[PDB]
RNA sequence: UUAAUUGCGAUAACGAACGAGACCUUAACCUACUAAAUAGUGGUGCUAGCAUUUGCUGGUUAUCCACUUCUUAGAGGGACUAUCGGUUUCAAGCCGAUGGAAGUUUGAGGCAAUAACAGGUCUGUGAUGCCCUUAGACGUUCUGGGCCGCACGCGCGCUACACUGACGGAGCCAGCGAGUCUAACCUUGGCCGAGAGGUCUUGGUAAUCUUGUGAAACUCCGUCGUGCUGGGGAUAGAGCAUUGUAAUUAUUGCUCUUCAACGAGGAAUUCCUAGUAAGCGCAAGUCAUCAGCUUGCGUUGAUUACGUCCCUGCCCUUUGUACACAC
């Protein structure tokens, strides 16, 4: 406890994206200013979730298609962080939507 | 420091990266040599970026190239175009304008290919059709 | 298939109406031009009116425009 | 037979029930000021230079 | 229906034949000859091993044999 | 690898096991034309037989004619693994027996025969003829069968 | 139990939400209230609470046997 | 003169290595060559019967040199092509499981490759060495 | 000329190519100018290529095919019935062995002898169909260059191909058959027969 | 004139609104920013193997350092037919050349006005009016069969009629996906088995592992040699396996065996203008198993034309009408 490392990494999962990238920006913004070592948030390729679905409720009609998409984006930040600095700023505050996992890799 | 360049060459699917370097004229793709590139028929694929400009130009150049994605022959084309533009970024960083703008000349007036990628690209296949354009086969009857 | 529609050379009028000492002859300072002096809510639609702006002032250049 | 050359200098129009067929205004290289209409099936631009069998022939099927 | 054997009163045949050719292949010396496309094949690459015909280029499913000199 | 020249000791048509047998043509698609010999039997009887594929079915001799058939009708005896043959695990007496020429058509009747009288339904759509597999007869095999 | 707890908020201009609207379309019919009268309120009312513009569309059998839909529209509207 | 197993002709070195290993007489075939069709997707026994072990073993050897670890079943995927399923369209299917796998145990035997605890079997110190032999003899003759 | 020496070792044949650019390692385009007039322009000469693959964009503009080399054309000509749509790398060994056969016959090059028989080959005049029905006249017109070198290739490679068909002959050979009849003329292969064919329709429908 | 009621103009019309366009998603570029042991590269703290005086390759990121070119995804930048020339009533526009990642609305889709159809769907709905039935039920459940039945006709398809090929060996390159603790999902590696598959284990809730999905067409080297032939695989018999409680009316897979029609298809008719047609496979959907189907993806990649109203269909103007349930 007496300042020291934890190697957390945090991973940030969710539809919109847009709301996300703002917390990516607020989880490495706090770093520089507690003075942290970090790895800078890693982007991962989005999963289009798609299905391919008859327009018509019946047979009846030219056959037309629809394709939707649900589109996750991934994220993750590897932080060297204190246990006390990490916590009482993950636990506050949480946004609306967006799936965050916090583990902890002893390597 | 070893002076080295790294580019690119871009066929549909298929990329090749070429690391080019100081030395004695190594041309080496997969770790296997420019005379070893398959199918033959189209070793004079990746042969003209070597024998339009000379070969002399290869006395203190080691390239390296790996491939990977697209097919058979969108990958010679990856090739070829990875060592034409990796030789001309080396000229630009490290020898006079003139050299590489008569590479440059010699490789537009010959095939634009060598440098600027493919820009066709495959297109969606759409419903009611096997293909982009093609619809299945209607009857009236 | 390229011909411009109301939104795009209306603007491109009302903007040679009252910017005509502003602008140029050079579409790549008269897309800067457009942000800084009209609101355009896309960069596609600005360098549309920004690239009829430019070829209206090359046909006012050399003789008038009428409207 | 001595088919003589001429070269296009003006794509008329097209003409033609479907369309097919292009009208042109052609001069001779041989003897030039002899300058003819004809009509042209394939792909055509200006200074193509074509054969023609017989000279004494102007297209009928115009405008 | 073709020569798919070779004997004597048909070796003579190829031997004295095969000289004045421009081109040798499988198909030329089935369509001029009777003898089978098999036996054309070892027919062909027989005459290149003592050297009365040369090659130019050694493909499969074709082949490009001319004379000597 | 390498080829040899030959020279043509040719022999006329033949005949072996009841069935006319051209020549002509490479030994192991010759002994195909015998009912009940597939490519695979005739290339591993010959295999078997320890003779050239490049023999042509008719410059050849009588000892390695003789050969080819003994194989043929006994294939166990000759390293054949018994899964192999044309009919496994005989339902008369368990045995398993690769048939032959005149004998495919006589066996298959018997077993057509067999399940006619078993009033078997694989014997009883092959009493008129039809279909004996299950395949859709709704719109096909209008011609034979 | 404890984690998960509802939060029940009021809405700010409900003139400007169809789900409220649309809602509120449909009790008023089942309170006996005239059609037209009934759609004529929702997009006056859509209208004055600051909407640019409204669409109301009532489909169905209404005194016949036959179906007829009606379009009572005010204002702006966009469509693609 | 550095040579690896990288800048000799692909096809060539199967041809060079089994007919070396054919003038070895230690290969140890499994007996049940001749008869098996090599992969369920073929239709004929291999044409070469007496050699065809060789070269299959060739190839194998090369693949492994030439990769970091490959099982049965990556060398099984390998080999296999487009089956002939009659009326219905053509499919992938993998080739035979026990040929694959019998030749590995052979090149084990041989010490060709090792037994690599990380996956499938690596290439082996006295397996690269013999391999970079029949590489050198092959461009040196 | 003078040798080179790298690391990666060079065949001299292949070292050989930078002085002159010729074709895969035999023929120059040099001296390979189109003796018959009227189609230079739409045959392409002069800007010689290794090989006979390119995947350029021709199929843009109107007349960019015409500044698609000569060899490309007919090469894009033999993937055709189907069965052979893609397949190009296979059209390309077909090629290269068709001009091996013209060589060993036929001492000129097989370049001056394909275009020559390209020459030979276009119908300079055709046939159109003019009525509103189906029971209508024929009219005759001109052939434009570029139907003419478009049809000079479609008259030989289909012509060559059905010879091919369901026969012993390789379609290298029947192809390298075709090109030097049609380049002296002999009226015994199907593209000189059937440009008589449609130029003699056309003298009668005039 | 435009793809466009797109605009230029004409003008008893003027100024507008929806639609179209603009917009959104996606593809193409970025050696520019942010970065990355789930992506990759290079030197090496650690190094190792082969051949020789350094090329190929295998592992460690307190058993290392540096970076983002390639991959990724955020912010953005970029194209507006830019420049030039020609033509046009010298207008909207169009055409050609140059440059450029991109000059076909830059490619492709998402959305899509008014007015309708007695178009389809009550067999998707716990959406429903009315009528019928409701205990010997037209409710529900269970057993077995049928939807697949075969003198015949029609449509969408798959495999072919072969050499530009079949087969054998070898070389061997994609992309879009999906995937288990809410227990068997993807399955690697080892063993057995001809094969199908069985078995012992490992990894992956996934840029980590299946999976570099080492796909097919393709390429080379050989056997075949114009022969309904080693083309073709329909029909039919025996057996070995998997899924399922259950395979008979053969779910399917595999082995051997019979090697039918078909020798390029009449009258007629479908789709298509560039990474397009066509060939070739792969993934996903349904799914215990079974694709010859569909939705997408990538591989190989043409010919031809940049046009017209000849046919067909649609729209508009003029005209005729005894039609308006509208020929
Ligand atoms: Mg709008
Ligand atoms: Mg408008
Ligand atoms: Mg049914
Ligand atoms: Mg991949
Ligand atoms: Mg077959
Ligand atoms: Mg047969
Ligand atoms: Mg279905
Ligand atoms: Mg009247």
């Amino acid at each position: 406890q007496q300042q020291q490392i934890i190697k957390i990494r945090i991973t940030l999962t969710s539809t919109k994206v847009k709301q996300l990238e703002n917390v990516s920006s607020n989880i490495v913004k706090n770093a520089e200013q507690h003075n942290l070592v970090k790895k800078g948030p890693v982007r991962l390729p989005t999963k289009v979730l798609k299905i391919s679905t008859r327009k018509t409720p019946n047979g009846e009609g030219s056959k037309t298609w629809e394709t939707y998409e649900m589109r996750i984006h991934k994220r993750y930040i590897d932080l060297e962080a204190p246990v006390q600095i990490v916590k009482r700023i993950t636990q506050i505050t949480i946004e609306p939507g967006v799936d965050v996992e916090v583990v902890v890799a002893s390597n | 420091a070893v002076p080295s360049v790294q580019t690119f060459g871009k066929k549909k699917s298929a990329t090749a990266v070429a690391h080019v370097k100081a030395g004695k004229g190594l041309i080496k793709v997969n770790g296997s040599p420019i005379t070893l590139v398959e199918p033959e028929i189209l070793r004079f694929k990746v042969y003209e970026p070597l024998l339009l400009v000379g070969l002399d130009k290869f006395s203190n150049i080691d390239i390296r190239v790996r491939v990977t994605g697209g097919g058979h022959v969108s990958q010679v084309y990856a090739i070829r175009q990875a060592i034409a533009k990796g030789l001309v970024a080396y000229h630009q960083k490290y020898v006079d304008e003139q050299s590489k703008n008569e590479l440059k000349k010699a490789f537009t007036s010959y095939d634009r290919t060598l440098l600027i990628a493919d820009s066709r690209r495959p297109e969606p296949k759409k419903f009611g059709g096997k293909g982009a354009r093609s619809r299945f086969q209607k009857s009236y009857r | 298939g390229r011909v411009r529609t109301k939104t795009v050379k209306r603007a491109s009028k009302a903007l040679i109406e009252r910017y005509y000492p502003k602008l140029t002859l050079d579409f790549q300072t008269n897309k800067r031009l457009c942000d800084e002096i009209a609101t355009i809510q896309s960069k596609r639609l600005r360098n549309k009116i920004a690239g009829y702006t430019t070829h209206l002032m090359k046909r006012i250049q050399k003789g008038p425009v009428r409207g | 037979t001595p088919v003589t050359l001429a070269k296009v200098i003006k794509v008329l129009g097209r003409t033609g029930s479907r369309g097919g067929v292009t009208q042109v205004r052609v001069e001779f290289l041989e003897d030039t000021s002899r300058t003819i209409v004809r009509n042209v099936k394939g792909p055509v631009r200006e200074n193509d230079i074509l054969v023609l069998m017989e000279s004494e022939r102007e297209a009928r099927r115009l405008r | 229906q073709h020569a798919v054997i070779l004997d004597q009163e048909k070796y003579d045949r190829i031997l004295k034949e095969v000289p004045t050719y421009r081109y040798v292949s499988v198909s030329v010396l089935v369509d001029r000859l009777k003898i089978g496309g098999s036996l054309a094949r070892i027919a062909l690459r027989h005459l290149e091993k003592e050297g009365i015909i040369k090659p130019i280029s050694k493909h499969s499913k074709q082949a490009i044999y001319t004379r000597a000199t | 690898s390498l080829v040899v020249q030959e020279q043509g000791s040719f022999q006329h048509i033949l005949r072996l096991l009841n069935t006319n047998v051209d020549g002509n043509i490479k030994i192991v698609y010759a002994l195909t034309t015998i009912k009940g010999v597939g490519r695979r039997y005739s290339n591993l009887v010959c295999k078997k037989a320890d003779v050239d594929l490049h023999k042509r079915a008719g410059e050849l001799t009588q000892e390695e004619l003789e050969r080819i058939v003994q194989i043929m009708q006994n294939p166990t005896h000759y390293k054949i693994p018994a899964w192999f043959l044309n009919r496994q695990n005989d339902i008369t007496d368990g045995k398993d027996y690769h048939t032959l020429a005149n004998n495919v058509e006589s066996k298959l009747r018997d077993d057509l025969e067999r399940l006619k009288k078993i009033r078997a339904h694989r014997g009883i759509r092959h009493f008129w003829g039809l279909r004996v597999r299950g395949q859709h007869t709704k719109t096909t095999g209008r011609r034979r069968a | 139990p404890g984690t998960i707890v509802l939060y029940a908020e009021r809405v700010q201009d409900r003139g400007l939400s169809a789900v409220a609207q649309a809602e509120s379309m449909k009790f008023k019919l089942l309170n006996g209230l005239a059609i037209r009268r009934a759609a004529y309120g929702v997009v006056r009312y859509v209208m004055e609470s600051g909407a640019k513009g409204c669409e109301v569309v009532v489909s169905g059998k209404l005194r016949a046997a036959r179906a007829k839909a009606m379009k009572f529209a005010d204002g702006f509207l966009i469509h693609s | 003169p550095g040579v690896s197993v990288r800048d000799v002709a692909a096809q060539d070195f199967i041809n060079a290595y089994a007919s070396f290993l054919q003038r070895q007489g230690k290969l140890e075939v499994p007996g049940y060559v001749d008869i098996v069709k090599t992969s369920s997707g073929n239709e004929m026994p291999p044409q070469d019967a007496e050699g065809w072990f060789y070269k299959r073993a060739a190839s194998v050897a090369r693949h492994i040199y030439m990769r970091k670890q490959v099982g049965v079943g990556k060398l099984n995927k390998l080999y296999g092509g487009a089956k002939s399923r009659g009326v219905r369209p053509y499919k992938h299917i993998d080739a035979s499981g026990s040929i694959n796998r019998k030749v590995l145990q052979a090149l084990e035997k041989i010490g060709i490759v090792e037994i690599s605890p990380k996956g499938g079997r690596r290439i082996s110190e006295n397996g690269q060495r013999d391999l970079d032999r029949i590489a050198a003899q092959t461009l040196e003759e | 000329f003078t040798p080179v020496v790298l690391a990666t070792p060079i065949p001299e044949e292949v070292q050989q190519a930078q002085t002159e650019i010729k074709l895969f390692n035999k023929w120059s385009f040099e001296e390979v100018e189109v003796k018959d007039a009227s189609l230079v322009d739409y045959v392409q000469v002069r800007q010689p290529i290794f090989v006979a693959h390119t995947a350029g964009r021709y199929a843009n503009k109107r007349f960019r095919k015409a500044q698609c080399p000569i060899i490309e054309r007919l090469t894009n000509s033999l993937m055709m019935n189907g069965r052979n749509n893609g397949k190009k790398l296979k059209a390309v060994r077909i090629i290269k062995h068709t001009l091996d056969i013209i060589n060993v016959l036929t001492d000129q090059n097989p370049i001056q002898v394909v275009v020559d028989a390209i020459t030979n080959t276009g119908p300079r005049e055709d046939t159109t169909r003019v009525g509103g029905g189906g029971a209508a006249r024929r009219q005759a017109v001109d052939v434009s260059p570029l139907r003419r070198v478009n049809q000079a290739i479609a008259l030989l490679t289909i012509g060559a191909r059905e010879a091919a068909f369901r026969n012993i002959k390789t379609i290298a050979e029947t192809l390298a058959e075709e090109l030097i009849n049609a380049a002296k003329g002999s009226s015994t292969s199907y593209a000189i027969k059937k440009k008589d064919e449609l130029e003699r329709v056309a003298k009668s429908n005039r």
